[PDB]
């Protein structure tokens, strides 16, 4: 009846996909952003400082603001990326407090 | 006694097909392994649901709380969970409502007669007794209707209507953006005495323009639409002609040439000296007839060239682009003229009125704003939605297509009638199921029972997603409607849920009768199917 | 169920586990299907090695294929297990299960139960055995007939070998089997009856010698060869060194104490040979006409083989376990192990002993015995797979005649059995029987499947199998009726029936009780098992 | 990184739905080798052998599950068989349902694990009083009563064509190892094995049968009265347990060192002709001086016997296991034997000893099996293993549990009645219980071929009202009460059951993550 | 002797290649009998594409999923002839073609040429013919009733 | 049709075993056989044989 000697069971997500459930992913994403957050702690204020970054296309950027800062930074994970979405939006509506 | 002969049909069908028939125990691998995408509907559903982010091979982000957006990204190998997967896509592309219904009803049936099928009920018979349960459930929830709503045409009696849809996706707003799609339709539909005759209504007539940046609450309506395109040649008058007629051309503004290629022949020197000033005066011809009738904006489909534009900018005359052939057609349904591919001239029959065009930035990006007062409209508005991010701006728009698909739901047909919602007619149906089994003596009233208890999920997923035990509010519900007052008892979200009574028509919380009766019927036979499949056969990748 | 237990497994279950069972039944059939009978083809068996041994029997042709499938191993012990006991009745056992199984199969497809399938076996069998006391006949064996052991030998030999074989061979068991019988009627098959290899002349040269043959001979070239009156002695003591227990060093001082330490050695040796010369001094009357011999199962050193050669004693050196256990019967004499105590009258005798040598290799023979209660079957052969064909013939041949003096009974073969069990399951009154509901199919399946075994028969031969079998249903219909008790056969000749009485064709009565009874309990387990797997640690 | 560990971490919800999956795959496997019909399974081993059979536990000890809640699942099978040695499918099929029951509520109503554990053990409590009430007292010396309760079990497996004499077989058997409380252990159970043969002939006979022949060709075949004497030593010259070393001077000395050999055995071998004994059966090896001058005096000597025939022999003969032959008397001597005869088996040869039957000692006995081929005796030492580990539990216990499911099916509806009376929150788990203990009586009537739905549903209709004693039977598929059908089983195994499939319930129900690989 | 000819060639005779005719219809008979009768079970044909489809026509079954004995393509192209001309009756092709092979395998087990058995199939199929024309009914449709064709069709 | 079903119930015994029946002109090349080394040995006997 069967077609041959056996039958693996089928994964219902695709091979390869992520996923989790608990409190544990939320967390995480939490720590994502607060991850995200350590890089701009200390150059809020005038006594602030800058950050250098350097892409992989090997073109210097220097900046302070947070808006540039992000978008030269290709952010993969989805949590991390509700940063970047409200600082290019605070820098396209205002134009200010794009790291506070 | 170390290799087995190797099951001597292999030379019968290729090693990539796999068969999991019945017996061996397809039934009870599948009801199991999608247990897990039921669990997430579930935990999407109601208004405290959550939203699950789905990332697809392109990269292309989205998190929504529905179950059609999600379903349609995920690649999903195994074939029994894509008969729910279309069948909520005949949800969205029809009604637009009841996505995450379907999927938390066709699931519990699967779930739900784990006991007929473990117990030894034939499988045949399970078919029968849900069809004949369906037809019961589709002919009470007519008698337990108190909504039966004739006027449709006022912007307070749709506080019934679309808050309850807006209060379920993202439920800490419900004023503003009921206010944007009440007045939205308000827009839409045509001032009269008594518009009859099952007027027409489309889910293009309400359109959205996301703009990056602002509050929700910064939001307003307009009645016309908003591009991200850059006008050229002249700043607007903006109150000067107090009206503007606008001409929509489907063809260039340009001298008419053929599809087939040709060139110019010159034979002598003197048609040389002509042909500089014969291709200004021929433009002229045409564009100086269009000046005289007072058109004061131009919109051409294809490219705009040079020569035509430098004529309209000494005149005044305003000119758009707008390539897409679909979002061309919105623009003729504003100021009420028709498509000309002809050049022509204007007439003032086909030549519509436009009250003001004025240009600004609304997120930093110049717009062009063609909102108009004292004009008469037809089938058209937009909702300026202003957010913080995009991501969340996705979710607002797929809400508000689901807001003026229920109003689809309502003006198609003869009647789209409410019901008592917040877990309120499906713990009414549990009672009339619970009758209806022991009329019909037989051994199908062990489907019937069965059928009931999948529709206890409604109220309990509520009190899940609200942090309460569902062994004390979900028994507790069953006395009150021990006994109009007992129809009118649902589930309370709240602190105060501890007594586990909220009247609905201190928030006016109410669900469609249409909606709920394709839902029933979808998921009837979406579970009908997956009950009724003993083998499946599946191939190579 | 048991994929996401186990990461990797096999799993075959209600048709398959089923297929594989009648499918290896049928496979397994046809290697076997051919040499059932006497025109049947030979099989030889040649592995990497090179060697070749060349038999018919079933058991040599499963314990040296290696087999991979789980139902053949379970035929392979139970063809083997009934043939190691019984020693004939092989390749019916795989032909029984191997039509037994396709035969109830048909009615699975049907819908039958294998469970009320294989109680319908059950309760047929116990007819064949209340079947078996009316269809034997009683023998005596006080009449001491030669030409019914002749005819019961020449069964099983001309299914084995040809006529030219079968002819020389058989005389050659039934005078070793004649000597079998005795007052106390207890039977010995290995002590008594041995076999032995000798590449020699050719196959048709094997002879009957009525004494016990030995494969070593006398080592020094002075030791007498022949010796007309030997009077053997068993002695199981080791005459050559001895290491003696954590004994060590022979502690000498001086060289004349070294020498004289070493001659030491001898007085352990010849305080034994002195009590042989003192037993040959008792026996030292006519010493040239008479002569002495010694037979030892360990090794004597060669120090010690001068000393038998100068009294002219013939000297034999390890013996086999089994060779001791034989010149008691043989010789008459009695066993001794310690030199201590000695009489003549543990001495055996012997009427001839002489020495025939080829090669490198030289053999003993004694024969001529007063009295002998055992014997040996020498057999000669050209090749070594001459030898293996010779040796499951006559290993099959010994235990098939020896079975009929156990009992007092003996069956008749040819399909007369078969046939009769036929005719008795199809006719007898089920009333009788206790078995009812869906046990209609079980009688007629198992009465039909023994059809099959003797139509294999004709299959070798070449001719129809289903109408040689019109007249023998012809034959039984007026035999009842003409008040004549005859059993008819199946001679391949000529094509036609015949009378295993008068032709002398016989088969051994715990053959075919046996045979059923192993194959009803195989096909009826194989039957109830609705699913295979494979799983464990390695 | 960090610690090996955090590959996939199965938390929450789903790692408790794995193992309700995972338990139930197990029940799965042997859902048809329950009932009277039941299949069989052959299972391949890796090494080469085969295993036929349809006993849980020999199934599920082959078998090899690489997850670690399921192995706690393959366990429960051990705990059955040495403890009585039936009913270890039973266990394995009834936890399945257990835990497949509670988690409908894990999954949704959301119950604690730790709730269900306490509604179980109520459950628990109230299992052995409906158990003990059904039961019914048995008397312990009815043979016609015995016999019918030890084919019980019998009637599961394939020997049942054979049960008039497998129930004589075991009574035999069981009556012999029994000790005059009532204790019996089945380690002088000798469960040696003959290829071929019928099973009418096969017959339990009293004493021992051992695998080897007599040494010297002149030992007496027939003894009328044999005198049996083991020995643990070997009649070799013992070397000592320190090396001799002897510095050897004079050319006497060697001779003598090798006529003390010769004088060594003499001495131990006539101080066993003190009492002058027919058997001498050694432990360890012999050799071949001593083995005539025992033949001298009458004796009969034997190759290497294993102590674990040795300590068979002590018991049938009455000998004592001796190993200093200096202190050899004739108290110690075994007597009372019956007969001694060797027969011829292509196989190996085969002493016989008989016993004259005319407390002490409980005395052993080797139980003879003729199959068909090496399979079917292995297939029937189980049987005998089943068989005779329900006379154990009758002796044991006198009281005896209706069959059939009638047992568990009066757990079923006197915790479903009860059940309505226990209004509160363990009332759920509590209720849950009761739809497990019908299933049972479910998997008995699947392998007939009956529809569970309206046999059950007539079941519980003539349960409360006809009697407690109702079953469903096995061949017939009908409705048949155990008093006339004649088929009792013990209450202990259902003692068993019950205690051991909700006992792996609140092990397995307290699970909440698995994590694997973590280190040897 | 074929290897002489081709070494890479393969060759099965006689008895070979009776069990593969028998156990490749036995085979497809087994996999495609089910879907006889209106109690019959549902086949979903999953593709490497995804696509779903639910049948139980004997044609469509066969037609995606390609055959690799080569017995059974010649049963499907039999059922494709069936389907092709009259379009139903393609699950009774295959079973008796598997019935007769099974049938027909039992009797040439005991002994029987193959010519002999295909002759009386010939005969038996030239007597049912003058069995079929016998059985057959003639009715009138000249009156267009519709209660005859409804309950033809819903059969 | 693109590859057969390589002889069915060939796991009854190993992959390195094969039988060699009497028919397809098997005992034509056991003679054939003999007949390669059996030309060697026409060199070979006589007096003017070749070694
Ligand atoms: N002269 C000042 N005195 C006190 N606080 C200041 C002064 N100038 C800036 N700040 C503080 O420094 C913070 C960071 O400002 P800054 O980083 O320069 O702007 P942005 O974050 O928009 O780039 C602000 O929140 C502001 O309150
Ligand atoms: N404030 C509230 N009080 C009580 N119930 C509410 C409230 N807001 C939303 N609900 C309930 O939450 C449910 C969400 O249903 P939903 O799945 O969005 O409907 P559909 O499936 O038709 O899209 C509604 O049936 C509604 O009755
Ligand atoms: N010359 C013969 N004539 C008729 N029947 C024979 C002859 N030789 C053997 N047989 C039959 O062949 C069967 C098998 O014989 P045998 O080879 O001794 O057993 P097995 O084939 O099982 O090893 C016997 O039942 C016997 O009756
Ligand atoms: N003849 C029968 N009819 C109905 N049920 C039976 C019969 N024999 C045994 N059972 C049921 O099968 C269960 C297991 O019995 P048995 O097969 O002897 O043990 P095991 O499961 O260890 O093989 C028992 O609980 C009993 O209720
Ligand atoms: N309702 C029914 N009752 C009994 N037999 C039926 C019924 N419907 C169809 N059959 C039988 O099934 C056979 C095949 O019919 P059908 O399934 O329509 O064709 P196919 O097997 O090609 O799909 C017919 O010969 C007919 O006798
Ligand atoms: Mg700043
Ligand atoms: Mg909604
Ligand atoms: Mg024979
Ligand atoms: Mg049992
Ligand atoms: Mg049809």
């Amino acid at each position: 009846m069967n077609f041959g000697s056996q039958t693996p069971t089928i994964v219902v997500l695709k091979e390869g996909t992520d996923a989790s459930q608990g409190k544990g992913q939320i967390i995480s994403n939490i720590n994502a952003c607060v991850a995200v957050q350590e890089a701009l702690k200390p150059t809020l204020g005038p006594l602030g400082s800058d950050i250098l970054i350097v892409t992989s296309n090997q073109k210097t950027t220097i900046s302070n603001d947070g808006a540039t800062i992000l978008k030269l930074l290709d952010v993969v994970h989805p949590a991390a990326k509700t940063l970047v979405d409200i600082s290019r939006a605070q820098d396209a509506e205002v134009g200010d407090g794009t790291t506070s | 006694s170390l290799r087995l002969p190797q099951n001597p049909n292999a030379g019968l069908f290729k090693q990539g097909y796999n068969s999991y028939s019945n017996a061996d125990g397809q039934i009870i691998k599948s009801i199991a392994a999608i247990r897990e995408l039921h669990q997430m509907c579930l935990t999407s559903m109601g208004p405290c649901g959550r939203n699950k982010i789905i990332v697809n091979h392109l990269g292309k982000i989205i998190i929504t709380n529905d179950a059609a957006t999600m379903l349609r990204e995920l690649d999903i190998v195994h074939p029994a969970v894509k008969v729910l997967v279309m069948a909520t896509e005949q949800q969205k592309i029809d009604m637009g409502d009841g996505t995450n219904l379907v999927m938390i009803l066709a699931g519990e049936l699967l779930n739900v007669s784990e006991k007929l099928i473990s117990m030894g009920l034939s499988a045949v018979e399970i078919i029968q007794g849900y069809n004949m349960a369906r037809k019961f459930t589709l002919k009470e929830l007519d008698e337990m209707v108190v909504g039966e709503i004739t006027d449709k045409n006022d912007k307070n009696e749709l506080l019934k209507m679309i808050k309850p849809v807006i209060s379920s996706k993202k439920y800490g707003s419900e004023d503003i953006l009921s206010e944007l799609v009440s007045e939205a339709v308000s827009h839409v539909l045509p001032v009269a005495q008594q518009a009859g005759e099952i007027p027409y209504f489309n889910v293009d007539s309400i359109r959205v323009v996301k703009i990056m940046g602002g509050s929700l609450s910064n939001s307003t309506v307009i009645k016309g639409m908003v591009f991200n395109r850059e006008p050229e040649g002249h700043v607007k008058s903006l109150s000067e002609d107090k009206k503007h007629k606008v001409a929509v051309f489907t063809c260039p503004l340009d001298i008419a040439n053929t599809e087939t290629k040709g060139t110019v022949l010159l034979h002598n020197a003197q048609e040389m000296l002509d042909f500089s000033k014969g291709e200004e005066k021929q433009i002229d011809a045409m564009m100086k007839e269009i000046a005289d009738m007072g058109v004061e904006c131009i919109v051409a489909g294809a490219g705009v060239g040079e020569l035509a534009l430098h004529y309209l900018n000494r005149y005044g005359i305003l000119v758009l682009k707008v390539p897409s052939k679909f979002e061309l057609r919105r623009l003729c349904r504003v100021c009420g003229a028709t498509p000309l591919p002809r050049l022509g001239a204007p007439t003032p029959e086909e030549l519509g009125l436009v009250e003001t065009v004025k240009t600004m930035e609304i997120g930093g990006d110049r717009v062009t704003v063609f909102k108009q007062e004292q004009g008469e409209i037809s089938r058209t508005s937009t909702i300026i939605l202003r957010g913080a991010t995009q991501n969340n701006l996705d979710d607002i728009e797929r809400a508000i297509d689901d807001g003026v698909a229920a109003v689809k739901g309502l003006m198609k047909p003869s009647g789209g009638k409410l019901l008592p919602g917040a877990g309120a007619t499906e713990i009414e149906l549990i009672s009339r199921i619970t009758k209806y089994g022991e009329r019909t003596p037989g051994l199908l009233q062990l489907a019937i029972k069965q059928f009931a208890v999948a529709f206890e999920v409604v109220p309990r997923t509520l009190a899940e997603t609200a942090g309460l035990d569902v062994n004390e509010v979900l028994p507790n519900l069953y006395a009150a409607h021990n006994v109009t007052d007992h129809l009118y008892k649902g589930v309370d979200i709240d602190g105060e849920s501890d007594e586990g009574v909220k009247d609905i028509r201190e928030e006016n919380i109410y669900d469609m009768l249409a909606t709920k009766k394709f839902a029933i019927n979808v998921a009837t036979e979406a579970a009908t199917t997956v009950l009724s499949i003993d083998q499946i056969i599946m191939a190579k990748k | 169920s048991l994929q996401l237990l186990n990461p990797k497994a096999e799993s075959l279950r209600r048709d398959a586990a089923l297929k594989v069972n009648v499918t290896s039944a049928e496979g397994l059939q046809s290697v076997l299907e051919t040499n059932l009978g006497p025109k049947g083809t030979l099989k030889m068996l040649v592995d990497g090695a090179g060697n070749i041994k060349l038999t018919k029997d079933g058991k040599v042709l499963l314990t040296e294929m290696q087999i991979q499938s789980p139902t053949a191993v379970l035929i392979a012990r139970a063809a083997a297990a009934q043939d190691e006991i019984t020693g004939d009745g092989t390749t019916t056992v795989v032909c029984l299960v191997g039509e037994l199984l396709r035969q109830a199969h048909r009615f699975i497809q049907e819908g039958v139960h294998p469970r009320i399938i294989t109680d319908g076996f059950e309760i047929a069998r116990k007819e064949s055995m209340k079947f078996l006391d009316e269809f034997k006949i009683s023998k005596t064996n006080l009449s001491n007939d030669r030409e019914f052991l002749l005819q019961v030998a020449r069964s099983s030999l001309l299914t084995k070998v040809d006529a030219d074989l079968t002819e020389v061979l058989t005389p050659i068991v039934t005078d070793a089997v004649l000597s079998v019988y005795d007052a106390q009627a207890d039977n010995l098959d290995l002590h008594m009856v041995e076999i032995m290899q000798m590449q020699h002349l050719s196959p048709k040269d094997t002879t009957f010698i009525k004494g016990l043959v030995l494969d070593h001979g006398g080592r020094h070239p002075d030791m007498p060869t022949r010796v007309k009156n030997a009077y053997v002695l068993i002695l199981n003591v080791s005459l050559e060194y001895e290491k003696t227990e954590v004994n060590s060093g022979f502690f000498y001082s001086s060289a004349d104490q070294r020498d004289k330490l070493a001659a030491s050695e001898r007085k352990f040796v010849d305080a034994k040979l002195k009590k042989i010369i003192d037993l040959k001094n008792e026996v030292c009357g006519m010493d040239p006409d008479k002569g002495f011999v010694i037979i030892n199962q360990k090794g004597i050193d060669p120090m010690s083989l001068d000393v038998f050669a100068k009294h002219n004693i013939l000297a034999l050196r390890r013996a086999k376990r089994r060779n001791m256990e034989r010149l008691q019967l043989v010789t008459g004499g009695e066993a001794q192990n310690s030199v201590e105590d000695l009489s003549p009258q543990i001495l055996g005798f012997s009427g001839l002993v002489y020495q025939e040598t080829i090669g490198e290799e030289k053999f003993t023979y004694v024969t001529e015995n007063t009295d002998p209660k055992s014997c040996t079957i020498l057999i000669k052969g050209s090749t070594h797979y001459a030898l293996a064909q010779t040796k499951d013939a006559v290993r099959d041949g010994l235990r098939a005649v020896a079975n009929v003096l156990k009992d007092k009974n003996i069956i008749p073969g040819a399909g007369a059995f078969y046939i009769a069990l036929s005719r008795y399951l199809r006719s007898a009154n089920m009333n009788k029987l206790g078995a009812k509901g869906k046990t209609k199919t079980g009688i007629e399946a198992f009465a039909e499947a023994l059809l099959v075994i003797p139509k294999t028969l004709v299959k070798n031969s070449g001719f129809d199998p289903l109408d040689v079998l019109a007249m023998v249903e012809d034959e039984l219909d007026d035999a009842q009726d003409s008040d004549e008790t005859r059993y008819v056969g199946v001679d391949l000749n000529i094509g036609d029936s015949c009378d295993p009485t008068i032709e002398g064709i016989w088969d051994s009565y715990r053959v075919l009780r046996n045979a059923i009874t192993g194959a009803t309990g195989i096909a009826s387990n194989l039957l109830l098992c609705d699913e295979l797997l494979r799983a464990g640690r390695s | 990184v960090f610690m090996n560990a955090s590959q996939e971490r199965t938390t929450g919800r789903q790692a408790q739905i794995s193992n309700i999956t995972a338990a139930k795959a197990v029940a799965d496997v042997i859902r048809t080798c329950l009932g009277p019909k039941a299949m069989l399974k052959m299972l391949l081993d890796p090494m080469g052998g085969l295993v036929l059979t349809n006993d849980g536990h020999a199934i599920l000890r082959e078998i090899d599950v690489a997850h670690p809640a399921a192995k706690s699942m393959l366990e429960l099978s051990r705990t059955q068989d040495e403890e009585v040695g039936d009913g270890t499918t039973t266990v394995i099929i009834l936890a399945g349902e257990i835990l497949a029951q509670c988690a409908p509520y894990l999954i949704e109503k959301n119950i604690h694990p730790v709730i269900i554990i306490q509604a179980l053990k109520k459950a628990l409590t109230d299992a052995l009083e409906v158990i003990k009430q059904v039961s019914k007292p048995v008397d312990v010396e009815n043979d016609a009563a015995m016999k019918k309760l030890i084919q019980a079990s019998i009637g599961t497996k394939y020997v049942i064509h054979w049960s008039e004499k497998m129930c004589e077989l075991a009574l035999d058997a069981v009556k012999t190892v029994r000790k005059d409380f009532e204790i019996d252990i089945k380690r002088y159970v000798r469960v040696e094995k003959i290829p071929g043969g019928d099973v009418l002939d096969s017959r339990v006979l009293k004493g021992v049968l051992l695998n080897k022949d007599v040494v010297h060709p002149k030992m007496s075949r027939h003894i009328e009265n044999p005198r049996v004497v083991l020995l643990d030593c070997p009649l070799e010259y013992k070397k000592g347990e320190s090396q001799t070393n002897i510095e050897i001077e004079k050319e006497e000395d060697w001779n003598r060192i090798l006529q003390i050999e010769e004088e060594q055995v003499q001495l131990m071998c006539e101080q066993i002709l003190a009492v002058r004994p027919t058997l001498v059966i050694t432990e360890k090896g012999v050799s071949d001086l001593a083995q005539h001058y025992l033949l001298k005096g009458g004796c009969s000597v034997l190759r290497r016997v294993k102590k674990s025939d040795n300590n068979r022999i002590a018991r049938v003969t009455g000998a004592t296991i001796v190993n200093r032959v200096e202190d050899l008397k004739e108290s110690d001597v075994g007597t009372n034997c019956g007969l001694f005869k060797v027969e011829m088996i292509g196989d190996e040869y085969f002493s016989f000893l008989d016993n004259c039957k005319e407390s002490g000692l409980q005395k052993a006995c080797t139980i003879m099996l003729r199959g068909g081929s090496k399979d079917i005796l292995n297939e029937i030492d189980r049987n005998l293993q089943d068989a005779m580990a329900v006379a154990r539990n009758v002796m044991l216990s006198p009281s005896l549990s209706p069959g059939g499911g009638a047992t568990e099916m009066a757990v079923s509806v006197k915790l479903a009645e009860k059940a309505k009376q226990l209004e509160g929150i363990q009332q759920w788990p509590y209720q849950a219980v009761a739809d497990a203990m019908e299933c049972i009586p479910r998997t008995l009537i699947q392998n007939a071929g009956g529809d569970p739905i309206r046999l059950l549903s007539q079941l519980r209709a003539k349960h409360a009202q006809g009697n407690f004693t109702t079953g469903i039977d096995g061949d017939k598929g009908k409705i048949v009460d155990m008093v006339s059908y004649g088929i009792w089983e013990p209450e202990v195994i259902k003692q068993q059951s019950v205690k051991t499939a909700i006992e792996s319930a609140c092990l397995l129900l307290r699970v909440d993550d698995i994590v694997s690989g973590v280190r040897k």
